[PDB]
């Protein structure tokens, strides 16, 4: 075994566990923008039938 | 015919069968 030394062991999981956050953050990012467009096309059609009234 | 001292074979021994039975991740991985 070569492992190196717990103390940049820690650093080393941190680096993984970096990567699965970055992951995270774009998965976020796709679920936010396909949430609002929702909203907007609502809005959308609420102010085009306001206009017909 | 010759045997690598190194091999198992050079020892009484015989592998028959190698498994890994569970693969897991660190916690902060996990």
């Amino acid at each position: 075994a070569a492992r190196p030394p717990e103390e940049v062991k820690a650093a080393f999981d941190d680096a993984i566990a970096a990567r699965e956050n970055e992951q995270q953050y774009i998965r976020e990012a796709e679920a936010y923008t396909n949430e609002v467009q929702p909203r907007a096309n609502g809005q959308a059609q609420r102010i085009l039938e306001e206009a017909r009234a | 015919p010759v045997i690598n001292p190194n091999s198992m074979a050079a020892l009484g021994i015989e592998v028959v069968d190698v498994r890994i039975k569970q693969i897991n991740l660190p916690t902060e991985v996990s």
